[PDB]
């Protein structure tokens, strides 16, 4: 029984823009998950810091305990959607943010 | 091939626990490897053991859980029963990675089935 | 490949009412199917775990008596059981699976499906 | 429990193979039951056997035990080269609870798929 708060906006240049973020008691195991409203999500990066396949390559991803971090560095267009995050460490998990 | 901080997911009846542990230093005397667990009483910590023998190598691993209730009248705690758990694994000289890799996700994947886990939590044979 | 059907859920504070998640493409057999709740606005949460025979009780709250699972593996099919519906539940929900075995520590891929 | 055919899935070191076992019924002299996994010959299959001793403490055994087969020139008749031999033991007491014994069970799940025991297990190389 945990939370997770994101608390990030959103942007309309795609050059390079904001990263978001996440607090909880330390541990990474989470995700990330790229939520388009007409499809279903998709995952992004798997055990914090590593993309899986078919994924574009620069979607930098790093941090440690209680710290999360998603770089979208070298944003691409067209390619906004809505992002949230989850953590699989107890059993109610959270899966929940913006 | 080092060791250091691993953290266990989810454990228990319903995977609601976690135990966080870390390393104890290597025993000199037999090579045996300690990793505990920061319970705030050195008598009370989930403690697992692990060696790796030499020649026919064998490996061994064990595992205990005490667990302790308050005394009738002192006020420190003295530990009431303890769980053990061992297991020993062999190989000869000739054995393939593949070969121990199956055997080990073999076993993994056994403690998920039925029968493993009503044969162990509830102490009931077929 | 992994084409994903649902099953159809029209019924409100009312009924049993029962889902289906059938995988296509895709060996049924081993992987952990797993399910999500959307509803529209704000809340959004993890439900129950399959991934064997047994295993089967991963329930959050609210669900413990609410909701029960069960797995055929004769026809790779999902199967969900409601036996109580409040204002809580809406009418759209996803279904999903793991890599491989449990106790491994990675979840919550591929989704697709709705409700 | 009632014995069944236990599927083991997506096990080894790729994740890739399976393998399914079905019981061999109950060893009447001392309650062993035992598994096995059709090969096509007695000896050369995989076998499993579990045991729960009856009381003043609780002893459970699991074994796994699976050769290696091998067929070389001189004879027709494949050989057994080599054995893996494996066990588990647990030791609880009477008065432990269900709670405390499927924490120690998943402990060992989880455990044995970490990175330090893979690292130990597969390479035969010990931690420092």
């Amino acid at each position: 029984m945990t939370q997770s708060p994101a608390s990030l906006s959103a942007s309309v240049g795609e050059t390079v823009t904001i990263t978001c973020r996440a607090s909880e008691n330390i541990y990474n195991y989470l995700a990330w998950y790229q939520r388009k409203q007409g499809k279903s999500p998709q995952l992004l990066v798997f055990n914090a810091k590593t993309l899986a396949d078919g994924v574009p390559s620069r979607f930098s991803g790093s941090g440690s305990g209680t710290q999360y971090s998603l770089k979208i560095i070298s944003l691409q267009p067209e390619d906004f959607g809505t992002y949230y995050c989850q953590h699989f460490w107890r059993t109610p998990w959270t899966f929940g943010g913006g | 091939a080092k060791l250091e901080t691993v953290t266990l997911g989810n454990i228990g009846k319903d995977g609601k626990q976690t135990l966080v542990l870390n390393p104890r230093g290597v025993n000199p005397t037999n090579g045996v490897a300690s990793l505990s667990q920061a319970g705030a009483v050195p008598a009370l910590e989930k403690r697992v053991t692990v060696s790796v023998s030499q020649p026919n190598y064998k490996v061994q691993v064990k595992i205990q859980n005490p667990t302790a209730c308050t005394a009738n009248g002192s006020c420190d705690p003295s530990v009431t029963r303890q769980a053990y758990a061992d297991v020993t694994f062999s190989f000869t000289q000739y054995s393939t990675d593949e070969e121990r890799a199956f055997v080990r996700t073999e076993l993994a994947a056994l403690l998920a089935s039925p029968l493993l886990i009503d044969a162990i939590d509830q102490l009931n044979p077929a | 490949v992994q084409l994903v059907e649902s099953g159809g859920g029209l019924v409100k504070p009312g009924g049993s009412l029962k889902l289906s998640c059938a995988a296509s493409g895709f060996t049924f057999s081993d992987y952990g199917m797993y399910w999500v709740r959307q509803a529209p606005e704000k809340g959004l949460e993890w439900v129950a775990y399959i991934g064997s025979g047994s295993g089967v009780i991963y329930y959050a709250d609210t669900v413990k008596g609410r909701f029960t699972i069960s797995r055929d593996n004769g026809k790779n099919t999902l199967f969900l059981q409601m036996t109580s519906l409040r204002s809580e539940d809406t009418a759209i929900y996803y279904c999903a699976r793991k890599r491989g075995y449990e106790y491994d520590g990675q979840y919550f891929f591929e989704y697709w499906g709705q409700g």
